[PDB]
């Protein structure tokens, strides 16, 4: 069950990219949301901090 | 999708188109043999880190060398090696012309076999006036090697109506493969012997020997 | 002995080369046929009938009145095994003595 | 040479099950358990020297039929789809290895669970099994007895023989052989090529191979009665001092009175039995047997599907659109066309026909006499024991016994010389 269709594809760039969500009628539980994320969270660590005032 | 560890992209893609066949002629060997241009019968390697050169791929006429390296005489380097190539063909090209003249012998078909195992018995220092005579097919590419039972087991053999050769060399390494993360992968065909081929005209005879013979 | 990354080329350079010598220039086995199974048949339980096999690589001949020859497999291995003796004679560290 | 392994099982008789029951089965192993009963058979009939009987076993024949049958019902284990051995039972019988060795009694958690339940009139092909593709040897020696099974099994009547006359067959190794097998029995030479056979497969144009086939070809000629001592085909024929016996006896003999002129050139045929009196004749069964055990090394021209039941159509080696036809002969018509044959050559008397024909019809009474009592205590033996259910010898009908295409056979076997 395929379809016939080549690889094609993209090159690696060396910068982050702008992303926007959409959403969808879709319904669940915040307290089941935030547990997940917990679960895949990156933190702890200690980011640099920039400037308050230029 | 998921194969083992492996992943698929979910579309496929094959080719469609297929190009045709072309003989070997005595012309096209003399041009191999003279490598005068950028013709040369074989391309050279890098390595990815350092940029240089560790290994060489060989073609037509030079996938021969079975034998163990150190009785080829090669150098170290690459140049060096160009070098000693481009004289050795070139001896061997006017030997071979001496035998078959070029107005008379122009429009005829090589033995594959027999160039390969010539050109390596030449590099190697071997008896290679035997094999001279069977440069040029007669009948049939493996029928003439079939009927042929004075030979030498160095290159080829025969096992009733099966044609027992040993596969050559395809990668050829250099003084710089330090088997490196680089260093390209050879796939065991830099070693002596590490394959062996069987010839013959119709699939049913070739398996039937291999009813007798180990797998 | 499996894998060459553990064995260091600056600390052992002779082991590493020893291991590269066994690992690539050991003797390849071989087999040969015999025998008339047409009225003896065969004893042979885990390998195929009318086949013998060897550790040894076999070659027949091609002439019968010889002359010395060097291309056999077994000198191949003795030269191997004296020029990695050469290397570690030659050894600065060992000549003090010497 | 061959490229496709395909068989075909023993079709029901009306019964509801192969019509072999666990009695019959402990008989056939009761020295040896191996289900490949092609050797214990050639020790039972004893080289044919007489008419071999048993109380489960009357005839050959019998033993022939029983031997098809177990192996059509006990070879559908291992080649269901799903292609597993040791897990189910087929009449208290389980196999010994996924090789296929021999047969044992089922353990007792499988004698708990149900058995399997055979079909009729199957066709199996050897490449499906993988321990059959894996080793072709293993695949060549069992499929020789396959191969004898399928020409058993592929029509209603009796097995098939292949005949075949060409000259460039004979060479001097095939003389040289030859030779040796002078006043030897049609049996004997028989016995040596099959196990000749069994110990080592056959190439395609080898020397057993051409040697056999110039047997069966002689065997066949000396039958009909074209090929006789005054006649000869290169010096050789066979001899029977006493043809339309119960138990005929040929002889392999040289003679140098004439040599009968040959055309040059390729011609068979393929020639069957159909009265049930092969039951009972022991060379016509070994024909048999040796164009099965040379069908593993060769291939065969195909047989046409008008000649053979519907179940047994466009199989995928064996019978096609337009191949040759079958030709079936029944036994006491055909010793009228030998002596009329001879006595038209002029070797032989109108009295020496006389005496041959009233031999010949005292020996078919017998016969005919035998094998309808032994069907009806069959048809007794299947009404009062309805989980048995078996068969003693291949069915027939009363049809079978008229004369049919005897002519026919004899004129084209004639005319291949």
């Amino acid at each position: 069950g395929m379809r016939i269709s080549a690889l094609q594809s993209l090159s690696d760039t060396p910068s982050p990219v702008q992303w926007l969500p959409q959403y969808t009628i879709d319904q669940a539980a915040m307290d089941e949301g935030d547990l997940m994320v917990s679960r895949l969270t990156q933190l702890p660590l200690r980011p640099d901090y920039g400037n308050i005032w230029v | 999708a998921n194969v083992w560890g492996v992943r698929l992209a979910d579309s496929l893609s094959s080719p469609t188109i297929e190009t045709r066949t072309r003989q070997y002629t005595l012309h096209d060997l003399c041009s191999d043999l003279d490598a005068n241009p950028g013709r040369e019968p074989w391309k050279p390697l890098r390595n990815q880190r350092t940029n240089n050169i560790v290994a060489v791929q060989l073609f037509r006429p030079l996938q021969g060398l079975v034998l163990d390296t150190q009785l080829y005489g090669f150098p170290g380097a690459f140049d060096d090696w160009e070098r000693f190539m481009r004289e050795k063909l070139r001896v061997l090209k006017y030997e071979v012309l001496r035998i078959y003249p070029i107005s008379n012998y122009s429009n005829e078909h090589v033995n594959v076999f027999v160039a390969n195992a010539l050109v390596g018995a030449f590099l190697s220092n071997q008896a290679f006036y035997d094999l001279l005579p069977l440069l040029i097919i007669n009948d049939t590419m493996i029928g003439d090697l079939l009927g042929t039972g004075a030979s030498l087991s160095q290159f080829f053999q025969s096992h009733g109506d099966v044609l027992e050769v040993a596969a050559g060399r395809k990668y050829l390494q250099m003084e710089n493969y330090s088997n490196d993360d680089d260093d390209p992968p050879l796939f065991a065909k830099d070693l002596s012997d590490y394959a062996k081929a069987f010839y013959s005209d119709t699939y049913e005879v070739l398996d039937r020997f291999f009813w007798t013979h180990d797998s | 002995f499996m894998n060459i990354q553990l064995i260091s080329p600056i600390d052992a350079p002779i082991l590493r080369q020893w291991a590269e010598i066994i690992h690539r220039y050991w003797p390849n086995p071989s087999q040969i046929r015999y025998g008339a199974p047409n009225v003896f048949g065969s004893a042979n339980l885990f390998t195929p009938p009318e086949v013998l096999l060897l550790p040894i690589d076999h070659q027949p001949a091609n002439v019968t009145t010889p002359t010395l020859d060097f291309t056999n497999e077994l000198t191949n291995w003795r030269a191997r095994v004296c020029e990695l003796m050469k290397n570690l004679v030659d050894n600065q560290r060992y000549q003090p003595g010497w | 040479a061959r490229a496709a392994f395909l068989f075909k099982t023993v079709g029901f008789g009306g019964l509801q099950n192969v019509p072999i029951n666990d009695e019959l089965s402990s008989h056939l192993l009761r020295a040896g358990n191996s289900p490949w009963q092609l050797t214990q058979f050639l020790d039972w009939i004893s080289l044919g020297r007489g008419l071999a009987t048993s109380a489960l076993v009357p005839t050959a024949g019998s033993r022939y039929y029983q031997m098809s049958c177990l192996l059509s019902g006990t070879l559908q284990i291992p080649f269901r789809p799903n292609h597993r051995w040791g897990d189910i039972r087929f009449l208290r019988l389980v196999w010994s290895a996924p090789t296929l060795d021999g047969l044992v009694v089922a353990p007792p958690q499988v004698l708990a669970q149900p058995a399997l339940q055979a079909q009729a009139d199957r066709v199996y092909d050897c490449d499906d099994y993988p321990f059959l593709a894996r080793d072709p040897r293993f695949k060549h020696r069992v499929y020789q007895q396959l191969s004898a099974v399928t020409l058993l099994n592929l029509t209603g009547f009796g097995p098939i023989s292949y005949v075949r006359v060409d000259e460039d067959m004979w060479s001097g190794d095939v003389n040289q052989l030859l030779m040796n097998y002078f006043g030897h029995t049609f049996a004997e030479i028989a016995y040596t090529l099959c196990q000749a056979s069994a110990n080592r497969p056959w190439e395609y144009d080898g020397t057993y191979a051409r040697m056999t086939q110039i047997v069966l070809s002689l065997f066949w000629l000396s039958y009909v009665g074209v090929i006789h001592q005054q006649n000869t085909y290169r010096t050789f024929y066979f001899q029977c001092n006493r043809r339309g016996d119960a138990a005929e006896v040929w002889i392999l003999s040289c003679s140098l009175n004439h040599s009968a002129q040959i055309r040059p050139g390729n011609r068979s045929l393929f020639v069957m039995p159909t009265s049930p009196d092969w039951n009972m004749d022991v060379n016509l069964i070994l024909s048999s047997t040796l164009t099965g055990c040379l069908c593993s090394g060769s291939q065969l021209p195909l047989i046409d599907n008008n000649s053979v039941p519907a179940v047994s159509r466009n199989i995928h080696g064996w019978t096609g659109r337009a191949g040759n036809q079958l030709h079936g002969f029944q036994v006491r018509r055909m010793v009228t066309e030998f002596c009329d044959r001879l006595r038209r050559d002029g070797v032989m008397t109108q009295a020496q026909q006389n005496q041959v024909e009233a031999l010949a019809d005292q020996t078919q009474q017998f016969k005919r006499d035998k094998l309808e009592t032994w069907a009806r205590e069959d048809d007794q033996y299947n009404q009062a024991h309805p989980n048995s259910t078996m068969f003693r010898t291949k069915p027939f009908t009363n049809a079978q016994w008229g004369r049919g295409n005897t002519g026919a056979t004899s004129a084209a076997i004639a005319a291949l010389i």
